[PDB]
Parts: structure tokens; sequence; C-alpha cells
């Protein structure tokens, strides 16, 4: 994350920390005690897919006090549309072997229905993203979980403002004076929006032209287009092999 | 009526022939009298900060 702050300790307990063999992938997103949403893109390069883990109320990579909580993945489930180093469709759900303990460090977002995803969460401007990511465009990764507040634009907007295509499976946030962004190893983080005293999963970290690069703003799964597509899957019978891909749509 | 300012729902909205309107909410979570509110009826609801809630 470039240009946000600290997330104060347990204020995004949805967040998600996935390493492979002990070292940082990825973000991702709980989304209830077993089910985790990242981007299918963080899975592009994985050749030990048992070494894969999830970490619940992560917030300081230099220490562990105790509300940490370490899953190993079963299961990365990528839609059949998603085409490896591409960025269309990018989005992957993932089982947890074992259930997360909800406390006061570790909360789920909700998933929202599509409908009022798409008329209503759409259209609140400001969002929260988050992650470990790097803290400048070529720079160390953070220590400490940070958070920044992007605004959401139209399509066309960005398409005019800007200096890959951008589909109606993703949108653009954030800001154009190269000041505060998402970045590389924040991939697959969420973009969370508050509604009505509570906040729901909009958006995943997906891509961009470099981290905070003038003209360009911050590419994310668009969330709304998959909603029945991972309610069909949370209701499935888990299946062996951990990487799965479904039909989509 | 779910079009506009979410049929005045907290969480979701569904539309019903004629001017009918359910208001629903995310499991974890039971709606109140009123129609639209939802309440939590679980310790650690989704889209809720504990730490800033017991604040
Ligand atoms: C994963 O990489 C990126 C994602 C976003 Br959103 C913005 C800039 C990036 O470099
Ligand atoms: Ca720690």
């Amino acid at each position: 994350i470039v240009g946000g702050k600290v997330c104060p300790k347990g204020e995004c307990p949805w967040q998600v920390l996935l390493l492979v063999n002990g070292a940082q992938l990825c973000g991702g997103t709980l989304i209830n005690t077993i089910w985790v949403v990242s981007a299918a893109h963080c899975f592009d390069k994985i050749k030990n897919w048992r070494n894969l883990i999830a970490v619940l109320g992560e917030h300081d990579l230099s220490e562990h006090d105790g509300d940490e909580q370490s899953r190993r993945v079963a299961q990365v489930i990528i839609p059949s549309t998603y085409v490896p180093g591409t960025t269309n469709h990018d989005i992957a759900l993932l089982r947890l072997h074992q259930p997360v303990v909800l406390t006061d460090h570790v909360v789920p977002l909700c998933l929202p229905e599509r409908t009022f995803s798409e008329r209503t969460l759409a259209f609140v401007r400001f969002s929260l993203v988050s992650g470990w990511g790097q803290l400048l465009d070529r720079g160390a990764t953070a220590l400490e979980l940070m958070v920044l507040n992007v605004p959401r634009l139209m399509t066309q907007d960005c398409l005019q403002q800007s200096r890959p295509n951008i589909t109606e499976y993703m949108f653009c946030a954030g800001y154009s004076d190269g000041s505060k962004d998402s970045c590389k190893g924040d991939s697959g983080g969420p973009h969370a929006t508050h509604y009505r005293g509570t906040w729901y999963l909009t958006g995943i970290v997906s891509w961009g032209q470099g981290c905070a690069t003038v003209g360009h703003f911050g590419v994310y799964t668009r969330v709304s287009q998959y909603i029945e597509w991972l309610q069909k899957l949370m209701r499935s019978e888990p299946r062996p092999g951990v990487l799965l891909r479904a039909p989509f749509p | 009526i779910c079009v506009n300012e979410n049929g005045g729902c907290e969480q979701y909205c569904s539309d019903h022939t004629g001017t009918k309107r359910s208001c629903r909410c995310h499991e974890g979570y039971s709606l109140l009298a009123d129609g639209v509110s939802c309440t939590p009826t679980v310790e650690y609801p989704c889209g809720k900060i504990p730490i800033l809630e017991k604040r």
C-alpha cells in the first residue's frame, strides 16, 4: 500500500495473509469461517500446492502476539475464464482445511448479494484497500498491515482520465497524482465498502501500471459479477486436489 | 422500490408483485419489526469491527 496508514490492530479483522513455504505471497479476505477470497493471479507460479498457508488475525510480521491463526489451504478455486499471466477474471476462492475461530481479531467481511452490490454498494464513493505490500513502487513491503481509502471511478472516467483493457469484471479506484495506491504484494486483498454500519466485499486488489504511477489508477476485480459463482461453490462438497477450475458463469 | 435508496433497507432488498418490498439480512443478523433494520444474532457478525463496536 502506497500513501496509506497502519491499520490499527484488529481494525481490518477480515484481512488474510497468504504464505507459500513461509514467504509472503498475497492477501485475501475472510468471508466466513472456512472461505477466503483472493486473486487468481496469486497462484500462477505455485508448484508446492501443499505449502500454502492462510494467516488470520495477523498485524505485525515481526512478532507473534497470540491472535494469529494459521490454516492450510485445502482448495484453490479459480474461474474457467481466467487465463494465467493475464488480468481478466482475477478471483480465487480458497477453502481452509479447518475453520478459523472468530474472535475480536478474526471476523469475516460480508460477501453481499449481487443486486445490493450493483445498485447500492457500487455508488459508495470511498472504500478501504489493505495489505502488507510494498510501501513504494520498487520499495520494501510493510511489516505492519497498511490501509488506504480510495475513491471508485466509473470505467468511462477511468479510460478518459488514464495516460490491458478494463473489462466489466473490473473497476478502477484510486488517484492519478502518483501519491496513493495498492501495490504488487497487496494482490488478492480486500476493497471493502461501508454501508449503514456494515462492511462489504466489493473488490479484490488485482493489477495496475506500476504502483502509484502518475495518470494511472488501481484496477480491482468487480466481485459483484462473481457472487452467484462464489455462493454455488461454497454450497458444494470438497474435491480431491488443491487446484480446482470451475465453470464461469 | 429496491433500486431507489436500497428500498429503505439497511442490508438486502427484494421487490415483490406490486408495490410490495421485503428487506432481508445477511446470516448472523435478524430483521427488526420496522422491516428495514438488521440486528446481529451472533457474537461476531460479518462486516463489524469488535474493537470499535465495544468502544
Ligand atoms: C497487484 O499490483 C497492483 C494492484 C493495484 Br489495485 C494497483 C497497482 C498495482 O501495482
Ligand atoms: Ca504477528
